[PDB]
RNA sequence: ACGAGAACUAGUAAUAAUUGUCAUUUGCAU
């Protein structure tokens, strides 16, 4: 039994909104009044694109049963077999580079944005209002690998690879479509912390 | 006591609800009275910290805000006296009053849930 | 015949979600009305997690047999064996420093986690409220070690530091996969409290 | 031939589950519905533990012949050497301090604490539901102890001593490896009822 | 009003029971009819505190914020008229009559826990 | 605060007909410096000369409420909570001033 | 000057022992 954790830095390259606790507030922690990434977004992300960059059936997608790769690889344990889950994501925070970089520039963690609306036949303005998370600003992420076989370690690892590689070009959080979530990935590093595990 | 019982059923119209108030309205208030219940059940004595008087100040600011953002949650509230009831609490200075004005909102809150779309 | 104490703090990283009272609440005490973590939850988690460590076969797995020395450090009394425990949790509570800190910063200690789902081929969201403690509150424990034999405290506490180990890179509590349960240990103690036995060599990371 | 009381208060820790009913509900007084400590769960564990302090061997475990010590404080009776009992362990009352406390403040006498099980292979949890006794309860607690060979009062209270001290650092009822039912004692007392025989010099931590 | 405590078997339909009641969703309520009636029977006389009076009241509170959660729970207490002899217990306050309001309400949850999927 | 904003509704117009939408560049700045500097404070006395200026209504506004004097006070203070306390102060302010409106 | 009179159904031991309130599910379509 072994575990190897990977650690790095996330980039925010667009705006940025999670706006879980919706005028338009964004997700944040009590204890720094600072916005996050929720894990779970996260992982959202990460099932629905993975499925989808895998086989998609229409009877599977209305009987929620899921590609026994992705199954295994995030875990269901809804059909009565057993599965747990291998790869745990968690939460993520601001870097303290970043905190200081903002501090001295005077520049805030937070864009308003004015979302001018005009109706057909009508063209009548009702502006609207939009929180978005500063570009250039980094989090920190952590996410625990759980091994259970030793061989299946690499594919697992490849298809992690792929992940990655789909949510980059993807969008994370709202406003997915209109503009609002790029985010890049940066020094990705490896190390297994319990075991005997070669990695 | 039990005012919100017949003020309840006399804001039932036509269906609307306090002119279409909904649960989803008051989240922000009931944490916020939930957070001071906590905190006040935590102290020992009865008379308030000033501390704590200033918690009740943000609790009637918050009112206030919420009112003004939405015009149900303004009428719900002018009918209901949450406004005299918040200014008698804080020239009290009681914890005891405090707890029965919990209870009270709790009730109020709990009818407007029962009686829903 | 000798009681060794372990005492210390787990610091919450992220949220932490027992819930074993339920909008879908956390436990909580009664005389304080702030939340703890039950020690029943630490135990089961930590023998699993010690169990998985060493062998576990389907057979194994099949009526929670385990591991003679776990079994030996966790008591079974069941196989017609003399072992009771060798290793009591006691549970966590809501600290004081934590409670003046978060007076005196003016932070709730419960967050109220709004979550949905989006339906396959539906693409219409259902949501979901969760209540999780704040994240940076410490809780305080303190464990007993019994010595019913001398020449296995050692082993038996390599044993300790290892889980204790996996513990600080797993999580404990609810919903753990999707960013909230994540802990840390500090200020390990160590005492005999009772008895004639030395508490010097002796250590926990 | 005199009587000394030892009077006191147990304060609980953490949640304590007697419960000799058997859902898994706790032993109630039948006049005033409230929890119970009977008194022979004091003396069971005082006698199993200070007993497994001194020397008990395969052959003692096999009979109950104990410390010939512990035996007289508590009382053998059974074969060839008989030693009438000495020290009288009555049941614990919950105080009426308390009582006043939990009453002003509405604060339930029992909470339901709900716990679950993962068992293994299957992973499919099954839930269960336990009542505890909420901790910062008090409870009154009185022994009598006889003195029948004065000489021996100095020993038989070291002993006691070593009895209580033992005691605070473990656990009564069930659960305890789960972190149920940690008890201290507090606001002791000494006090001849019957009797000549001073009892100035005594102490009881 | 027995035929109120009988009404339970009446009401085994094809199989759920009350439309998918389960005792399970009738925790918050027992735990807190189990407190007060805790609370009453230690009481010397006949003549209920205010207070108590005020605890029966957010007993009425919590029935209807129940049966504002779940339908099947709002069903078993409509029709088996537990509002209106809330009110009369509310109404008498004798310690007898609550407890013979504890009598019936602990009879049904027994008998309804005798029926469960 | 709540003494100021109910009694300044003069014969019906708020201050002179105020609106929460020509108070949006100070409730960032106040956001922005409640989130973290005797100069940023500096620049925000500045941003209230602006916001003031450009709108007499929000003079009148900053003159009924004694802004200056209590931001200058808070520039002498220096201590964090009394800063934080102007936050607080001027929140009120902002939802009262949204409370009564046409 | 009663088929009477003496006579503690007493002594030893507790509700214990192993069980994690968990396993999946994007604050989402402008």
């Amino acid at each position: 039994y072994s575990k190897i954790k990977i650690s790095g830095t996330i980039e925010v390259v667009t705006g940025l909104h999670i706006g879980g606790g919706g005028d338009s507030p964004v997700v944040r922690d009590l204890q720094t009044k600072l916005p996050i990434i929720p894990g779970s977004s996260i992982k959202g992300k990460m099932r629905n694109l993975l499925a989808k960059h895998f086989g998609l059936k229409m009877k599977q997608e209305s009987h929620n049963q899921d590609d026994e790769r992705v199954l295994r690889l995030f875990g269901s344990s809804e059909k009565g077999n057993i599965q747990r889950a291998r790869l745990q994501i968690s939460d993520a925070f601001f870097s303290e580079k970043t905190k200081e970089h903002f501090a001295q520039n005077d520049i805030a963690y937070t864009e308003t944005k004015f979302e001018n609306t005009i109706n057909r036949l009508t063209a009548v303005a009702n502006p609207r209002q939009i929180e978005r998370v500063t570009r250039g600003s980094e989090f920190d992420f952590v996410f625990i690998y759980n091994v259970d076989e030793e061989s299946q370690v690499e594919d697992d690892f490849e298809n992690i690879e792929k992940a990655i590689h789909l949510l980059e070009n993807d969008y994370l959080g709202g406003g997915g479509t209109r503009g609002n979530g790029r985010i890049q990935f940066k020094d990705t590093n490896i190390e297994t912390v319990v075991g005997e595990y070669d990695s | 006591m039990t005012f919100a019982h017949e003020v309840v059923k006399s804001n039932v119209k036509n269906q609307v609800l306090f002119n279409g108030l909904t649960t989803s309205k008051l989240r922000n208030l009931m944490e916020q009275v939930n957070r001071l219940y906590t905190i006040a059940f935590n102290s020992n004595e009865d008379q308030l910290n000033e501390e704590f008087i200033d918690e009740l100040e943000y609790l009637k600011i918050k009112f206030y805000y919420e009112a003004g953002r939405e015009k149900s949650v303004d009428e719900f509230l002018k009918k209901t006296l949450m406004f005299p009831i918040i200014d008698r609490v804080i020239k009290k200075e009681s914890k005891k009053f405090f707890l029965d004005y919990c209870k009270y909102f709790e009730a109020l809150v709990a009818y407007a849930k029962y009686y829903q779309k």
